[PDB]
RNA sequence: UGUCAUGCUUCGCGUGGAGAAUGACGUAGCAUGCU
RNA sequence: AGCAUGCUACGUCAUUCUCCACGCGAAGCAUG
């Protein structure tokens, strides 16, 4: 008995562009736990596919922090009135256990056909 | 500075009391001649002091300029002995497979472990037992690292030469091992 | 006896040493052995047959050492 | 037989297989398996016993049994549906055995099975648990395990030590006949982890669920996500596994050509010293999955955790390039229009390939440093040397740099005869008394230098569990974190004895003293700011001992160039002044044993432990088995109080030059240049505390192996079963340091498991009721961690415990304890063995030392050194002491009737009455002071 | 005491005397007091500055004895370990070792070490006819308290010898140092 | 040929405090001189 | 009464030894 990590999750609202620039607020979903010393960002939903970067909001006096994004990854949830598509970026450099932690929770939450 | 303050003003720091000893009165010159004998002493010992302490000073300045004067005629020597152990080990390199191997090289660099295999022109095998020599080092020829060596000498443990038909089996307990043998690069 | 032959031993290194055995690497081993060997032994006949080769090897050199002289001293 | 017959078919199913009855399905077996787990209540890598299985065996044709198991199982309905669904997506992979599911009737219930097919006896957990937690009077299961695979027969048992890594070297070659297998398991896995992401499944690979041929067989614990985007879990895997790798020499198929064992080795271009894409192939061919980052080459790693890192998989891959690739990398340089070959690099079997940052062509004149800096290395010494091949040892020579072979020799050693016939006449050296001679002056012949330069065969290439190490490293650097140290100037440095030789060649001009007087401060300060961009290869010279012992075998020593020392002092010496200042801490460097010093050690040590009991144990082979990561490590835990004063940069290269000047260098026995493989050099600056270092670590990793490989069902306390728990997390699924468990972990050990350590000598008194039940390390555990990570068995026979805290510890420093009354008080004293006193007055190395007249300040110091023995309940060693005082008098008495006779002056002032009497000797063990 | 100047001291002391007495003159008393403190200091400046030469004689006397001596261990280092060895084998008074060391001295010495096995081959050499009178005795040979076989005999120059020839009827017959090998009964 | 650290003992040269003794400037008691 | 000289007491500066604290050298012993 060897089961995968128990730990749930917790969402945020936030937003992210194609470069550094053109960022525009409330176009993803955050994924992180704060059992940390604060927030992490684990992974990032969203609806399109062109996204490279992300913008988090830095607890910190005028702190703008600009977090890498990975390729993305097709997914089909249908909690929603019906199916809906939307892809999936791990923040680059983010280890096998929290992917495995992210995705399980994910496809428990929405059946992903 | 101490010795003529001394020898002047004590004569007459002395002649106060030789006036003592000339009167027998003058109490109140005691006093006074007290007064001159202790202000001569005082003085003395005060430009003595100040005498020998200039001396020590001195004397241990000098002695610090010889030691540190030594200190640098020896660096030259150990300088000198550096550049010639320099100069003959360079003497000794044989600048035609060397530079071969090293213009054959990428950039330029060669590991060093592989230079006395590739360019050496002289091998020395040391051997314990008669099964390694018979297994290594038989006959008066023999291949080590791609390469064909002549054996030139051998000689044991005390440095005494062993002829080649020594080297037997059954003359092998009345032999000084290990033997060292000396052999050249064939061409 | 056995501290007595244990120290003996040590003597009669010494003086095979003196007179220059260490030049012999077969007859230098065999010293270094048997005097290693007694300074080990926790039986007495063997520490005194290990000396009893060990003084042949001092007895063997004739010129090396006038005996007479010492042990008529 | 009616219902127990039919279950047999069924489980044969259509593989026309054989089966015998071995363990009825109806009537099931059990057995003790060793498992990896982590679920919410327990964790740990532990060994369970199992019962659900119910196992049949293959037999072949002929009637004879062969190592095929079918493994039936009972399962609940959900379960099986779950398991069923997720096999038949990864059926088609190569490296997952068969599975069979059936229902079937008992007791007039449907009951689901899951049976697989054709599995060996154990797993490889059980091979990993079996070399990873040795004990010699249990192996049934490791004998199983090389018997039936043809590594030996069932004769080589019958052997005295056939387990033993020195006694018996031949078992090495036992254990690389392993290897293929072993290889082949990293290949299936592999395969199995590209099957689970093309398929879209999710789980954490463990051991215990791959048989010993590489076939998968347990999907329990697994999901299902979309399919191309799987996330395979390996870390308790590979990190469990990897002692085993270099053990079993997992990869010696990779040096021959094709990768096959019967076809011929590959020959590599001489020339060829970089390597770094045959590592990056390695890696990507058997470690694929592994999330971090590799760095081929550690210049461009990130901190001190990452070296490390990379140069466990560095240790791993470069057994397979050739032996001459590795060393100083040799350049042409003009000085004067004259050409020089000089080292501008150094390729590490650990470290990759370094590139010296200041490389000078074309030089007009060399000064007092460049002179040193070319003399020292080894480059033009073994370029004009002639080509070495020395039968005598199996060790990789490099050159000869004269045309003679040395042999050196030891000498006999002196007798003092007026003091054996006065203790004689005392009556010692008796026959059956208990104090007797055992420490003689031993002599050597002319094999002695190099028979003992071939001990360095015991040091093999060792790679480590890095996921535990880099947890063990991080509760090590809180031991010592009481210290301060960075950087000094060459003002601050101080060097006790000036008068000591400077290694080789310096040796031939002068000594220790002609350096540091002929060359200035901003000389030194200049030569130390140059290693810190750059790799200095030395020479270090060995030479034999002249010394009283108890043994037979000769001692060596290494002596390290000055350009070594001289720089390595001002990067430590701060740090070393300051662990020898410091009271009360776990090294005891730098305190005395005078005055109180022994009684005020122990008190720390006794600290406050309950049901205490007190240990020690002993390190084979210490200097010579110390493998080449755990050195590496040392240095870095001492080079942590460079925050401020040196960069990344600086540090590396620090950490290559005492590598390459160090560590792995070339050696000068008997004017031959040769390679050493690795270990400890006692010539170095910092060996003292580097051997403290390895001792910490080696007892927390034994302490750590001991809680995790617990049961923790049955641990009663509660707080140190979450503290199981969370020490699992810590090491194989928490990636950053978590600074608030180190804490508590450190706090544990402190208050359960108190050392005392001085080099390699350690003491502990520890918790007994604590460790009979596994909770913090035994002996066995230390025999168990040092068989695996420094290839030496240790014997429980040097090691020694005590259950009464009031007769002190059995031996430290080879002292023995005894609680004596001193005025009012209790207090331990050490005292020595007596034979060692009496072999030091009786046997000198000296001939002027056989005159005692000349020499009363050697009585004075042994009498000093042997007060302690006054008190003993043996008569025979209270009487030693007053042996020494009686013939100082008579000593004093000789002397004074020769100053009489051939002079005419009798010693006018004297103080002497004070050594023969004892008064003077008490205070030397009276706190006071 | 006993120095030059010491005697002053002594003097004004006696004066001390007599200050007590007379009813302590308080004028004579004083003064005589600072001329007896004068006088006291001087010599005990003397005495200190001798107290001083005679540490430095003492530590100069100290190290030629030093020197004399080591030169002399340092010499003799050849005789005095002979002699001690020879006196240590006397004081052991073993039988081995007292027969091979008067062997020796009566000039029976042998050629090699002496094997401690079953079956060896010893050589040693007779130098005349009266050693092989008290060793030998037919075909067995006494040596380090042991029996040996005889299994040759040869000559000063090369020949062999046979035992029937070695008696005293023949005994000036042959070249006398007569080498025997034998092998351990 | 003769390495790195730590501790202790003995001897010898140097710097800073305290106790006793001898010499010049200041304060206290008594006596003599000028007034 | 004020100033000066003489005798007896207390307060600051230079020497003579006597114990402590601290540096630099030389020899020795022990430990890892
Ligand atoms: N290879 C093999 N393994 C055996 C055998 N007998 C018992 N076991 C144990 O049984 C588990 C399989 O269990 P399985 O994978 O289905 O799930 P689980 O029980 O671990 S939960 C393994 O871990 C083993 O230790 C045998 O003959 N061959
Ligand atoms: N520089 C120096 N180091 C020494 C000496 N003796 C011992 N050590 C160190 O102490 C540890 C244990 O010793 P070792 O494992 O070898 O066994 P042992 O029976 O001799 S104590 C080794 O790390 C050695 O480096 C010595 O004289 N000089
Ligand atoms: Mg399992
Ligand atoms: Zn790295
Ligand atoms: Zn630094």
């Amino acid at each position: 008995n060897n089961e995968l990590s128990p730990v749930a999750l917790r969402q945020m609202s936030c937003a992210a562009g194609t470069t550094q620039t053109a960022c525009t607020d409330d176009n993803a979903l955050a994924y992180y736990n704060t059992t940390k010393g604060g927030r992490f960002v684990l992974a990032l939903l969203s609806d399109l596919q062109d996204l490279k970067w992300a913008r988090f909001p830095k607890s910190d006096g005028t702190g703008t922090i600009y977090t890498e994004l990975e390729p993305p990854c097709r997914f089909v949830t249908d909690t929603p009135k019906g199916p809906k598509v939307k892809y999936l970026y791990f923040i680059k450099g983010l280890n096998n256990l929290n992917r495995g932690m992210v995705l399980g929770s994910l496809a428990a939450t929405v059946r992903l056909q | 500075f101490s010795s003529l303050p001394s020898y002047a003003a004590f004569a007459t720091a002395q002649e106060a009391y030789e006036q003592a000893v000339a009167n027998g009165d003058s109490e109140v010159v005691l006093k006074k001649l007290k007064k001159s004998l202790n202000v001569a002493k005082s003085e003395f010992d005060r430009d003595a002091a100040m005498q020998r302490k200039l001396e020590k000073m001195a004397d241990q300045a000098m002695t610090q300029m010889y030691k540190q004067a030594r200190s640098e005629d020896k660096r030259a020597k150990v300088t000198s002995a550096m550049q010639t152990m320099l100069f003959t080990m360079l003497r000794k390199l044989d600048n035609d497979a060397l530079n071969n191997i090293i213009n054959n090289a990428r950039d330029g660099c060669v590991p060093l472990n592989i230079i006395p295999l590739t360019t050496a022109a002289k091998l020395m095998v040391v051997i314990p037992d008669y099964n390694t020599y018979k297994n290594t080092c038989d006959g008066t020829t023999f291949t080590y690292a791609s390469a064909l060596w002549e054996i030139q000498q051998v000689v044991d443990a005390d440095s005494k030469i062993v002829q080649l038909s020594e080297i037997s089996m059954d003359n092998s307990p009345n032999l000084a091992w290990p033997l060292i043998v000396t052999a050249l690069r064939a061409n | 006896k056995m501290s007595d032959v244990k120290c003996t031993s040590v003597v009669l290194l010494s003086v095979l040493q003196q007179l220059r055995v260490e030049s012999s690497s077969k007859l230098w081993a065999q010293c270094v052995q048997l005097h290693n060997d007694i300074l080990l032994a926790k039986d007495t006949t063997e520490a005194f047959e290990k000396m009893v080769s060990l003084l042949s090897v001092l007895l063997s050199m004739q010129g090396a050492v006038d005996i007479n002289k010492l042990c008529e001293e | 037989s009616a219902d127990a017959q039919s279950f047999l078919n069924r489980v044969c199913g259509v593989s026309a297989a054989r089966l015998t009855p071995c363990g009825t399905g109806t009537s099931t077996d059990v057995v003790y398996r060793a498992f990896d787990i982590y679920n919410d209540k327990v964790a740990g890598f532990a060994k369970f016993l199992k019962t659900n299985c119910c196992r049949f065996q293959e037999k072949d044709e002929d009637d004879n049994l062969i190592d095929s198991y079918f493994v039936v199982k009972r399962h609940t309905f959900s379960n099986y549906q779950h398991e069923e669904t997720i096999y038949n997506l990864l059926k088609d992979c190569p490296a997952v055995a068969k599975h069979d599911f059936f229902k079937f009737r008992i007791d007039g219930d449907m009951v689901p099975h899951i049976s697989r097919q054709r599995l060996t006896k154990y797993t490889m957990a059980d091979l990993v648990y079996a070399l990873r937690h040795f004990d010699e009077g249990n192996c049934d299961t490791l004998k199983e395990i090389l018997v039936t695979y043809n590594c030996c027969d069932d004769d080589y048992f019958n052997k005295k030590d056939w387990y033993d890594f020195v006694e018996n070297p031949d078992i090495l070659r036992v254990y690389a006949n392993l290897g293929e297998r072993v290889r082949q398991a990293l290949l299936k896995t592999v395969q199995f982890c590209d099957a689970m992401r093309n398929a879209g499944i999710v789980g954490v690979l463990t051991l215990d669920n791959q048989d010993l041929n590489g076939n998968w067989y347990d999907f329990g614990d697994f999901i299902q996500t979309t399919p191309g985007s799987g996330v395979p879990v390996v870390d308790s895997y590979y990190s469990l596994l990897m002692p085993i790798l270099t053990l079993t020499r997992a990869l010696t198929a990779e040096s021959h050509v094709d990768t096959d064992l019967t076809k011929p080795y590959i020959k590599w271009d001489l020339l060829k010293y970089d390597f770094t894409e045959e590592r990056l192939k390695l890696f990507d061919r058997y470690f694929k999955y592994w999330d971090q980052t590799y760095h081929p080459n550690c210049v461009n790693c990130l901190d001190d955790r990452c070296i490390l890192h990379c140069a466990n998989f560095n240790v791993l891959f470069s057994t397979v390039f050739p032996p001459t690739s590795f060393g100083p990398l040799v350049r042409k340089i003009f000085v004067d229009g004259v050409p020089f070959v000089v080292s501008t690099g150094y390729h590490f079997r650990e470290l990759g390939v370094v590139h010296n940052q200041d490389v000078n062509l074309h030089s007009s004149r060399l000064s007092f440093k460049e002179l040193l800096v070319y003399a020292a290395d080894p480059a033009m010494h073994a370029a004009s040397g002639n080509l070495l091949l020395d039968k005598r040892t199996t060790c990789f020579s490099v050159a000869a740099l004269t045309n003679n072979v040395a042999f050196q020799t030891v000498k006999p050693g002196n007798f003092n005869k007026d003091f054996y016939d006065f203790a004689v006449s005392k009556g010692f050296f008796k026959e059956g008394s208990s104090v007797e001679l055992k420490h003689f002056f031993f002599a050597q012949d002319g094999n002695a230098a190099i028979s003992d330069y071939d001990y360095y065969r015991y040091n093999l290439p060792t790679m480590c569990d890095i996921r535990q190490l880099l947890f063990v490293v991080e509760v090590v650097d809180k031991y010592f974190d009481c210290y301060d140290g960075g950087c000094i100037n060459a003002n601050q440095v101080i060097v006790n004895n000036l008068d000591k030789s400077a290694g080789f060649p310096f040796n031939k001009w002068g000594k220790a003293r002609l350096y540091y007087d002929s060359m200035s401060y901003e000389d030194q300060d200049a030569l130390f700011a140059y290693t810190k961009r750059n790799v200095i290869p030395t020479i270090t010279q060995m030479n034999l001992k002249y010394a009283i012992s108890a043994k037979n075998r000769a001692r060596t020593v290494a002596g390290v160039s000055i350009c070594s020392t001289m720089t390595n002092r001002q990067f430590h010496q701060k740090l070393l002044k300051s662990i020898a200042a410091t009271r009360g801490a776990t090294v005891v460097i730098g305190t005395s044993k005078f005055y109180g010093g022994w009684h005020n050690m122990l008190k720390t040590v006794y600290s406050d432990v309950e049901n205490p009991h007190l240990m020690g144990w002993d390190y084979p082979k210490c200097d010579r088995a110390m493998p080449n990561m755990l050195r590496i490590m040392a240095s870095l835990v001492l080079a942590r109080k460079h925050t401020t004063c040196c960069s990344l940069s600086h540090r590396f290269y620090r950490l290559a030059n005492e590598c390459a000047q160090v560590l792995s260098e070339m050696v000068m026995c008997g004017g031959s240049l040769y390679v050493k493989p690795g270990g400890t050099s006692s010539g170095d600056a910092t060996t003292a505390y580097a051997n403290s270092v390895f001792n910490i670590c080696q007892a927390v990793t034994a302490n750590v192996n001991a809680l995790l490989s617990t049961d923790g069902n049955k641990i009663a306390d509660k707080y140190v079963r979450n503290l199981q728990h969370r020490l699992y997390e810590c090491l194989y699924r928490n990636r950053d340091v978590d600074t608030d468990f180190v804490n508590e972990f450190y706090a544990y050990l402190r208050k359960h498991f108190s050392m005392m350590i001085l080099s390699d000598d350690a003491v502990v008194c520890f918790n007994s009721t604590y460790a009979s039940q596994g909770l913090v390390a035994s002996i066995k555990n230390f025999k168990s961690v040092l068989y695996y990570q420094n290839n030496v068995f240790m014997s429980e026979a040097k090691c020694w415990t005590e259950t009464d805290l009031t007769k002190g510890p059995h031996e430290f420093c080879s002292q023995h304890t005894m609680l004596v009354k001193q005025g009012d008080d209790y207090v331990y004293l050490p005292y020595p063995d007596p034979s060692r006193i009496l072999g030091a007055g009786c046997f000198v190395d000296d001939i002027v030392k056989t005159d005692g007249t000349l020499m009363i300040e050697r009585f004075v110091s042994l009498a000093i050194d042997a007060y302690p023995l006054t008190k003993h309940p043996n008569q025979e060693y209270a009487d030693v002491f007053h042996l020494y005082l009686q013939y100082i008098r008579k000593l004093h008495d000789e002397l004074t009737g020769h100053m009489l006779d051939m002079y005419s002056v009798m010693l006018t002032n004297d103080n002497t009455s004070r050594y023969w009497e004892p008064e003077f000797y008490e205070a030397m063990y009276t706190p006071h002071t």
